[PDB]
RNA sequence: GUGGAAGUCUGUUAGAGUUGGUGUCCUACAAUACCCUCUCGUGAUCUAUGUGUAGGGGUGAAAGGCCCAUCGAGUCCGGCA
RNA sequence: GUCGGGUGAGAACCCCGACGGCCUAAUGGAUAAGGGUUCCUCAGCACUGCUGAUCAGCUGAGGGUUAGCCGGUCCUAAGUCAUACCGCAACUCGACUAUGACGAAAUGGGAAACGGGUUAAUAUUCCCGUGCCACUAUGCAGUGAAAGUUGACGCCCUGGGGUCGAUCACGCUGGGCAUCGCCCAGUCGAACCGUCCAACUCCGUGGAAGCCGUAAUGGCAGGAAGCGGACGAACGGCGGCAUAGGGAAACGUGAUUCAACCUGGGGCCCAUGAAAAGACGAGCAUAGUGUCCGUACCGAGAACCGACACAGGUGUCCAUGGCGGCGAAAGCCAAGGCCUGUCGGGAGCAACCAACGUUAGGGAAUUCGGCAAGUUAGUCCCGUACCUUCGGAAGAAGGGAUGCCUGCUCCGGAACGGAGCAGGUCGCAGUGACUCGGAAGCUCGGACUGUCUAGUAACAACAUAGGUGACCGCAAAUCCGCAAGGACUCGUACGGUCACUGAAUCCUGCCCAGUGCAGGUAUCUGAACACCUCGUACAAGAGGACGAAGGACCUGUCAACGGCGGGGGUCUUAAGGUAGCGUAGUACCUUGCCGCAUCAGUAGCGGCUUGCAUGAAUGGAUUAACCAGAGCUUCACUGUCCCAACGUUGGGCCCGGUGAACUGUACAUUCCAGUGCGGAGUCUGGAGACACCCAGGGGGAAGCGAAGACCCUAUGGAGCUUUACUGCAGGCUGUCGCUGAGGACUCUCACUCCGGGAGGAGGACACCGAUAGCCGGGCA
RNA sequence: CGAGUGGCUUGCUACCUCGAUGUCGGUUCCCUCCAUCCUGCCCGUGCAGAAGCGGGCAAGGGUGAGGUUGUUCGCCUAUUA
RNA sequence: ACGACCGUAUAGUACGAGAGGAACUACGGUUGGUGGCCACUGGUGUACCGGUUGUUCGAGAGAGCACGUGCCGGGUAGCCA
């Protein structure tokens, strides 16, 4: 047979990538010597494309002017401040360990200094739950509860644009000027619906999948379709 | 449509040029590269073996 | 509201849509001044046109019930 | 009353598409054409140019469709008498 | 096309004139690509031209393309290349990271040109006139100069400013017509320089507690109107340019609607609508410089692609010429173009055929089927069912009106805009042509728009929103690469990958035995290295101990593959079909039975229903709206039919010119029989038969076309499948090397990641290299 | 029970064609067979008549229109000698 | 190149309890087929004449185009049923 949809993403093509040179800005948070002093205005805010949620532009103390993850609340004439002794207020951005357990957090760090990685889109935010000397242990909008170092900078307040998901798109048109932001190959053809030599679910008189639905994870790519190493399917018990 | 005479129309577009190295009109134009001499992607002149009979 | 996309859609479809752009359209009261003079910009983005402030909010609201956990918290 | 939304309606506007006639043609005007009929026609629209993906690989709203009259594995030459 | 005529040895088709036509988003005008000299002139007809040719895009020779201000050039886009680095056995191969370069001629950004004249052929390029830009030099001014602005931006609605055009009024110039007095053309004049400024924004004054304002939204004591002012627009107005230019002449004035151009307001996004060069910011005089490449022509029913002078295909701009009308529609007509969708002559011109008109009475009797054709039709008024997701159904259905002429009314500033009134009046017919829906009901399917088999399938197939399950905390899941590396990802669970189902509505039962996936696991099974025993002065080899993933075993899981019976009042194998639906697009028996409907109904619909062999996200039922989807009924209509006729146009037939192809073992005027490898013009017997030619519709030559697609055979091929055979990637797992200090543990020094660095996390693991076991149609 | 005739059906066979003899139904148009449905002339009758029933000769002529079904067949209607 | 049917008189007769109900023969008509014909009816009749919509030739008059008649009304001959 040919490869199947899922080997030809990796090759990483036009169709498959997404459109980077009409994407923003790569939202990560600043790099400060250190004393915290680093504050900026909050000069405007604009649409982000690759996460179709808000982004404050902020102009810093020392001239440099970037776009900024911006948290529920966010507005234009605001100040945010960034380092250690950052006030305490939604939009600003400081380690994990100066922030007070029991306030809602987004845009974290995997490691201090990344720049952030968790909890970024629409609406989401961490938990911060426990504090200590050498662990920061906050749950993950999944519901995972994520040991950090308290050294992570993190974002308080919460990613705006929540409820975005409230709203169905109705019809597709509106899925394809979304999907069309996106790296992603839409619309989606079921697998079943294919021929025997495109898909292992394709062939048949009549559209079923072959074999069962779940698949070992020791499959190998272009056998690995359908229900990945399932721990369970249905909704039953 | 045809995808004979009737696709026949649209080809007004321009790609194998004349080679400024062998003189062929091989160079396509798009790809700056000669599929006769390899002009634009060697610098030894494209040859093969299989261009004559294996014993000759 | 829905009433543009005539008998297309199904009930919960489009009922879901006036609601959400009932309330999305309803006024609101600005952060900044105390005027009910907020309409939204864009995706998330919502602004005065009495004091031209421009907010960071919910998609289709400008306050999520999230982001008033926050301001407690 | 105002307003003027809509993968909204009529529509040979342009343009795109191709249902029936199983008409005409079928050593053709044409290796896929002509006519009447018919569909869409502010949108997942149509289009020019540029540009990317190459052969067990692409591309595929999936018909094994398409990748220069070539496709259930292009074309050329070689293996090859 | 026709009649005259011109040229010529020769004229239906080369040229002039008249008459008659054709093209109106094109058959006109300007061009991109592509072509490449096809452009102009002269000379020709052996080639080419669907006939002819004195013609030509043909043959031959000459000639023709002139730019500071049009393009290129320059900038940057998706993206491309080169060099470096790294990989690879290696390269002309290969991803990332650097640097550099390339990447837009109509149609992205962009310093600057207008008017007239001229040639056989060029022309914002030459000439005449006038203007403008950049750079440099000189001089005066200026010391400001880089912040900012601009370049520079989506879709929908809309106001204002406003030129051309068109039209209206009136005057002038010229023309046309000749029952009136009308009808047509013209009435011109740039770039540029100067000047004016609506809209937006802002300032002062003012001081609204209800006013201000809009087409609409809106505005305001955080200061409304009004008043005054700052900034501030057109390819626009105005003046110059201009006793420039152009016109035979006059060489106008006002108006309305207003493309271009300018400037605003509103609305939409799970969509956010380039960048860089450059310009401005930042004066003036004079002078010098402004090189290089493109420039002809076609741009198409003969200059392009399609073997052709091909009925095909092929992008942009002119979308404002008149009447008409809603209209960039029809129809008619200008300007402009054409008679080259290039063979002609003749016969009332038969049969037959292609397009087409009309047909009395009947009216779907035709047919698989109303296929084909027809009916209806524009606008206004009345009026409008079931059903429904309240949106829709709906233009439902049905009923009426509709011209012209006279005089008026209303809305509006007004239109050469719209709505009405009264009277008069003609026709068979007033949307008089043209344009222009036939309607209604039942059933099936898919919800809808959308997609598809370029070239027999447009559908019920795919998609879709919506529903659902699965995997993953990002040094992730998934995927590409041999490697160096890479997509997703300028992304972070309101994410994204992988699958199933397919809007809404009511719902979605029971089964984990098998198979799949996942989790656990005392015990059992489970490879290699290291370890022990035997063996061998070593070794091969035999055995033991330990035991990973995996398996046994146990559990979870069906919106996971799938299943939901026989028997009796349990058995196979886990359960034993629930809600629904049912003779189904699923029902063999089958034209099932009853009903409706018809004269008659294997149809259709409804009920029944033991369902050969229905049934719940292999989704069930059901469903408004939608449909070139399948079946059925009714009204209307009609040459579909009864049953054909007549007519129209092009052919067909005759004549001039041009001039193929298919096909051909031979013989051949056959017919009836017989015979023969059982399907004979040719054998045998008879019959018939004078030769040739024209037209016809096609009985036969098992007619021509294609080494049969069906079927079988071949120790043929290929695509595809799997618990077929053998292997190969890939994933998991143990072991060795990298690898270090003190059956569980600490550390740091390699190595890895995070951090700009300091340093932080991890850490002898991971990665990578080698090997072993398991899984392994992903692949061979 | 026994003897046959036909070559419409079906089955059997594998003789003919696989370098193709275009498969159903229908339609249109032509010729034929008789085992005669009607019509002509007859015989018998359980032949009163009328209407039939059976049989003989006989192929000149006729043998039609429709509803379901692609259907052939057939089922059904109304006409009919 | 003619095939067949219906009707009337025969006859409410023969026959028959009755109900019912013939024929020979002579007539009139229908149907299907056949050959011909066109006074009559009917169709056609882009010969012709009129009406009239749009547009163009200035109006008028008179015309062209609207597919090979713009549409509508009438229709001679001939050809037809
Ligand atoms: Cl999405
Ligand atoms: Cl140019
Ligand atoms: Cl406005
Ligand atoms: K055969
Ligand atoms: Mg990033
Ligand atoms: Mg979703
Ligand atoms: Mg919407
Ligand atoms: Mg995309
Ligand atoms: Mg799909
Ligand atoms: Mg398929
Ligand atoms: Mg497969
Ligand atoms: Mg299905
Ligand atoms: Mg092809
Ligand atoms: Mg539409
Ligand atoms: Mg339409
Ligand atoms: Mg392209
Ligand atoms: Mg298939
Ligand atoms: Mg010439
Ligand atoms: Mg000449
Ligand atoms: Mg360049
Ligand atoms: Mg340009
Ligand atoms: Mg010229
Ligand atoms: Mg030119
Ligand atoms: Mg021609
Ligand atoms: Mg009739
Ligand atoms: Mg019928
Ligand atoms: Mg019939
Ligand atoms: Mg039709
Ligand atoms: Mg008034
Ligand atoms: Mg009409
Ligand atoms: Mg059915
Ligand atoms: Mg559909
Ligand atoms: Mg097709
Ligand atoms: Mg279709
Ligand atoms: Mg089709
Ligand atoms: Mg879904
Ligand atoms: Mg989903
Ligand atoms: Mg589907
Ligand atoms: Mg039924
Ligand atoms: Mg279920
Ligand atoms: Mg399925
Ligand atoms: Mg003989
Ligand atoms: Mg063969
Ligand atoms: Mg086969
Ligand atoms: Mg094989
Ligand atoms: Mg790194
Ligand atoms: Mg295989
Ligand atoms: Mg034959
Ligand atoms: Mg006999
Ligand atoms: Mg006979
Ligand atoms: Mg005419
Ligand atoms: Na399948
Ligand atoms: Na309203
Ligand atoms: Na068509
Ligand atoms: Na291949
Ligand atoms: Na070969
Ligand atoms: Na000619
Ligand atoms: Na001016
Ligand atoms: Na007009
Ligand atoms: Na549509
Ligand atoms: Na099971
Ligand atoms: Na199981
Ligand atoms: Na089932
Ligand atoms: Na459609
Ligand atoms: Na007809
Ligand atoms: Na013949
Ligand atoms: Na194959
Ligand atoms: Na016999
Ligand atoms: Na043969
Ligand atoms: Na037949
Ligand atoms: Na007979
Ligand atoms: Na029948």
């Amino acid at each position: 047979g040919r490869r199947i949809q899922g080997q030809r993403r990796g090759r990483g093509t036009s169709t498959f990538r997404a459109p980077s040179h009409r994407y923003k800005a790569d939202l990560e948070h600043r790099k400060v010597e250190d004393g915290d002093v680093i504050a900026g205005t909050v000069v405007d805010i604009e649409h982000d494309p690759a996460r179709s949620a808000p982004v404050a532009a902020v102009e810093f103390e020392d001239g440099d002017r970037r776009l900024i993850l911006a948290p529920e609340g966010v507005g234009v004439g605001d100040e945010l401040q960034v380092g250690v002794d950052a006030e305490i207020a939604p939009g600003n951005t400081l380690p994990l360990a100066e922030i007070p357990e029991g306030v809602p957090v987004c845009n974290v760090e995997s490691s201090p200094g990344d720049g952030g990685k968790f909890a970024r889109a629409s609406g989401v935010n961490a938990q911060l739950l426990t504090h200590d000397r050498n662990v920061a242990v906050v749950k993950l909008p999944s519901g995972e509860m994520k040991r950090l170092d308290p050294q992570c900078r993190a974002t308080i307040g919460v990613v705006g644009g929540g409820g975005r998901t409230d709203k169905p798109f109705v019809k597709a048109g509106n899925k394809h000027h979304k999907m069309k932001a996106r790296g992603t190959k839409w619309p989606n053809v079921r697998g079943v619906a294919m021929n025997a030599v495109d898909h292992p679910f394709g062939g048949g008189g009549r559209q079923h999948p072959g074999k069962p639905k779940s698949i070992s994870r020791n499959a190998p790519p272009g056998r690995k379709v359908g229900d990945i190493a399932s721990k369970r399917t249905g909704r039953g018990g | 449509t045809g995808a004979g005479t009737p696709s026949q129309g649209k080809k007004n577009t321009t790609t194998h040029t004349k080679c400024r190295r062998c003189g062929e009109k091989s160079y396509h134009t798009k790809k700056k590269v000669c599929s006769s001499c390899g002009f634009g992607k060697s610098a030894k002149r494209r040859d093969y073996e299989w261009q004559s009979k294996a014993g000759e | 509201r829905t009433g543009r996309f005539g008998p297309r859609y199904g009930l919960k479809i489009r009922v879901r849509v006036a609601d959400v752009e009932i309330k999305h359209k309803k006024k609101h009261k600005c952060p900044v001044c105390g005027f009910k003079k907020l309409k939204r910009a864009g995706t998330g983005i919502w602004m005065c046109g009495h004091c031209g402030y421009k907010i960071a909010g919910g998609c289709y609201q400008p306050e999520t019930v999230a982001g008033k956990a926050v301001m407690k918290a």
